[PDB]
């Protein structure tokens, strides 16, 4: 199967290649056939009730959408497929270097032992293959450079999964695929996919798809899409839950306080809550009080002028002036106040959100992403903004200067490459200027 | 430490730098005559490879204004007749592509050959401004003769970089490092002015970086980039995740905890260049 | 000056020469002008309040077909949720404009016939639509006006 | 920038600005690097030497 098995990864390579424009399409195209969804008719005559679709002087519109949707569901796999396919090694990296990074500085699992991630990193040690996808292989052993000292070695070879230690560290100083492949290691990281935020959205984003072809109408959970795809309107759908701790608490406040204040006309004022015009079929709903609850959470909260609306006008003189209390002591706290809460802790909060959008824009556009230096004392010097942003303290060129020192030798590098490299591997960064560059005190023999 | 430096400065080094680098500039004047000159003018332009990482490395610890800095400067005019040649033996290859680069100078000779002759290429280059007189025809004699009818500036181009890849980068780091460090000196100026041609050839692969060092003492470090990560950093793929983390420096991070993140950010781009020039085409 | 010599044709189109006041002086400029200062966004986000209404009336047309009616007369019945375009258009007629919630178009729910849940559907309507999407559109004009 | 480009070549295009001797001393500028003959038609110059 040799003519094959590089076959499908060449497959995968030109899936992978335009994969943002393959997911513009299996957008737009969903949204297209959402919108001819728009066309939908139902009655009682047979083409009980049958759902039809109308048309005018033309034919294969019906057959379209038949193909069409089965269209989006494949288009779905292949975006699916395409995430697992290029981007798993993203969610693969940087937790198993927080954990080689905790192995060798802090202990976390031979000094300590800790929620929901700690003790499932503990299905991932004793397997062979563990560090087969990150670039540092040796990470076992010196963990038993570090803590050999303190501790039992025949222990913590156990524990981290060394299959005859003492004799591969001799072995190796001297001198039916899926048969060899290991049992755990795939299904811990196949958890972690399905822990995450983003696969289970997209898996959401297909779970439907299949489902769709039982009835055509639950296409329509597709274009909440939009919301979530751009940055500009995730914001209004992450405010609620930027501040829902205290948003809950609050309208469980406006459930209560209307809940207080329903029972006094549920004993005192049983008189005239009734909006039934037909006097020999009446039908009040304060007789029972959770229907009389239910009631008021449906007009109270709702119509903005009181409650009394829904009631006729009390021309009686049963308890007239202490009607007119109750209703605009309900009045002033429930549709004045608790509303108008309920109404900042969200406009509020847009405001700072999208206020704090853009003092990041600020912040990169005043201050130095090295060091403390702001870019007030850079206006003597004319246009000297740029000429200390593009090439010297620069983005870019550190990460190539990260990369030039990792693939030619270290018997090439000089004092100060090694000065950066030697503890750069040990991880401690005061190396960077952090006050001085180019300008504070090089000044006085600048010309 | 910067106690060789006492020595190496007042004995009898500079003297035979100059000496060796007046020999290097010579050498070359007559070992671009024939084909069969080149094999081992690379080994000695290697050689130049560490001649200049010989005089880089007393840069180390650079004082701005220092009598050895000094001292480097006064080495080019104690030998300021051998460095206007080897400063204008990396211009007169470098613009080589660049004579081909315009349309108007490739549209002479329409043979479908490709042997244009030397004569209808000598009064082309004499009617441009970027040249030199007698400079002509001498490098018509370092290009291949065959009975003065084919010049073949397919292999005119590539052949004379191959080795002048790594040293003529070397040699702008040099004439870079003494701009900035030394100011306000006349005769270190026109130099830079004679030989801007491979800095601003190089302008893309180079790159100023500082780090704080040797008991607050900060001094410049140059480094190469490569042109296989040079065109595709510049790519969506990545410069999304530029201010996907660009974003939350600020929104979540400390004074103390930001370039610790900064440095996982570079190595996992690095990790997925990694893939992704594995799957790359 | 396209508008005087069309003018004479009818009398009436005179009355587009007094948006002349808006624009004349710069005091009455800015209002107009501050709906384009931040237009980039509202008429994505008025899209949001199309789209999210479009989403919310399907489930009434589909499963909710009983009491979408004003017609009082009991032999002339026309309901509005039998094409979907004309509920749409009836939607946005009355949700984002009454500002009561949708159930006001529409009688008591005196029936048993899923009581329980057009109380959770109006609602999730009222929550929505006028209390917060109706306040950004507020917010975005009256904050770039200050 | 391309509607810009059916002015340079008539010769009343600085009758309405101060300074008109602008299309020679551009060719003071830049007819070194260049050739003169197409930058002269180019600039509209009609017998310019
Ligand atoms: C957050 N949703 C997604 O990840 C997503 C996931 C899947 Cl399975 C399918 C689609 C269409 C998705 N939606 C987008 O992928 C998308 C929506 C919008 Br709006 N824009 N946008 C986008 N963003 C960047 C590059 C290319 C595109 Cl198409
Ligand atoms: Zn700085």
């Amino acid at each position: 199967w040799g003519e094959l098995e590089v076959q499908r990864v060449k497959f995968l390579n030109y899936l992978s290649r335009n994969f943002y424009t393959l997911r513009f399409l299996a957008l737009f195209l969903a949204f297209a056939i959402n919108f001819i969804l728009l066309f939908y008719k139902v009655s009682d005559s047979p083409p009980n009730m049958v759902y039809y679709f109308l048309e005018e002087s033309t034919g294969y519109m019906e057959p379209a959408l038949w193909c069409l949707s089965l269209l989006h569901t494949l288009v779905a796999f292949l975006c699916i497929i395409g995430y697992n396919c290029l981007k798993v090694p993203l969610v693969i990296f940087k937790r198993e270097k927080e954990l080689a990074r905790k192995l060798e500085f802090d202990g976390l699992y031979i000094t300590e032992q800790p929620d929901v991630k700690g003790q499932w990193d503990r299905l991932v040690l004793n397997t062979p293959s563990f560090p087969s996808n990150y670039w540092d292989k040796f990470v076992k052993r010196k963990v038993l450079d570090k803590h050999g000292d303190i501790f039992g070695r025949e222990r913590i070879a156990e524990l981290l999964g060394m299959d005859l230690a003492s004799l591969e560290i001799t072995a190796h100083n001297e001198r039916t695929w899926l048969m060899s492949i290991d049992v755990k290691y795939q299904i811990w990281k196949f958890g972690v996919i399905f822990t995450d935020n983003s696969f289970l959205y997209l898996g959401w984003y297909m779970v439907m798809s299949l489902l769709g072809h039982y009835n055509n109408f639950f296409f329509a959970a597709h274009l909440l899409d939009i919301a979530m795809g751009v940055k500009t309107l995730r914001t209004i759908l992450s405010s609620v839950t930027h501040n829902g701790k205290q948003l809950v608490m609050t309208v469980g406040l406006l459930a209560v306080v209307v809940y207080l204040y329903t029972v006094v006309a549920f004993n005192f004022f049983r008189k005239f809550y009734n909006k039934s015009e037909d006097e020999d079929e009446p039908d009040m709903k304060c007789d029972d009080m959770m229907t009389c609850y239910l009631f008021h959470m449906y007009v109270g909260v709702r119509a903005g002028g009181g409650i009394g609306d829904e009631i006729e006008d009390p021309a009686g003189d049963e308890y007239e002036l202490y009607r007119v209390v109750f209703d605009i002591t309900f009045f002033f706290f429930v549709i004045v106040i608790l509303l108008a809460i309920i109404q900042g802790l969200i406009i509020d909060a847009f405001g700072e959100l999208r206020d704090q959008q853009e003092q990041v824009k600020e912040d990169m556009e005043t201050k130095c992403f090295i060091c403390g230096i702001g870019s007030d004392y850079f206006d003597t010097t004319p246009h000297g903004f740029e000429t200390h942003t593009l090439e010297e303290h620069n983005l870019a060129n550190y990460m190539f200067f990260l990369m030039y020192l990792i693939n030619k030798d270290e018997t090439e590098h000089t004092g100060q490459e090694s000065y950066v490299w030697k503890m750069y591997q040990e991880r401690c960064w005061d190396f960077f200027p952090a006050g001085d560059c180019f300008r504070k005190q090089y000044e006085d023999q600048l010309s | 430490c910067t106690g060789n430096q006492q020595s190496l400065a007042h004995s009898r080094l500079w003297d035979a730098v100059v000496g060796f680098l007046h020999v290097f500039a010579h050498m070359m004047m007559k070992l671009a005559q024939d084909s069969s000159q080149i094999e081992l003018l690379k080994e000695l332009l290697d050689l130049q490879k560490d001649m200049v990482v010989m005089l880089l490395s007393l840069l180390e610890g650079n004082v701005v204004n220092g009598m050895i800095a000094r001292q480097m400067v006064d080495m080019l005019v104690e030998s300021s007749s051998n460095v206007e040649m080897i400063l204008k033996f990396f211009d007169m290859f470098l613009k080589l592509k660049d004579i081909v680069g315009s349309e108007a100078f490739q549209d002479y000779v329409t043979d479908p050959r490709g042997l244009i002759s030397k004569k209808d290429f000598q009064k082309a280059m004499d009617s441009q401004k970027q040249f030199t007189g007698p400079e002509i025809q001498f490098l018509l004699s370092c290009s291949e003769a065959d009975e003065n009818e084919m010049i073949n500036f397919e292999e005119f181009a590539n052949r004379f970089q191959e080795p002048a890849r790594d040293i003529g980068f070397n040699v702008a780091v040099l004439l870079t490092n003494l701009s900035e460090h030394v100011p306000h000196d006349p005769r270190l100026r026109n130099f830079l002015e004679l030989a801007e041609s491979i800095l601003e050839y190089f302008r893309p692969y180079l790159g100023r970086i500082e780090i704080m060092g040797a008991s607050r003492r900060i001094e410049r470090i140059y480094f190469e980039i490569s042109e296989t990560n040079r065109a595709q950093w510049e790519m969506p793929q990545v410069k999304e995740s530029k201010r996907q983390f660009i974003f939350d420096v600020v929104n979540e991070g400390g004074e103390a905890e930001k370039m610790e993140l900064f440095v996982s950010f570079c190595e996992d781009t690095i990790f997925e260049m990694q893939i992704a020039a594995q799957i790359s085409e």
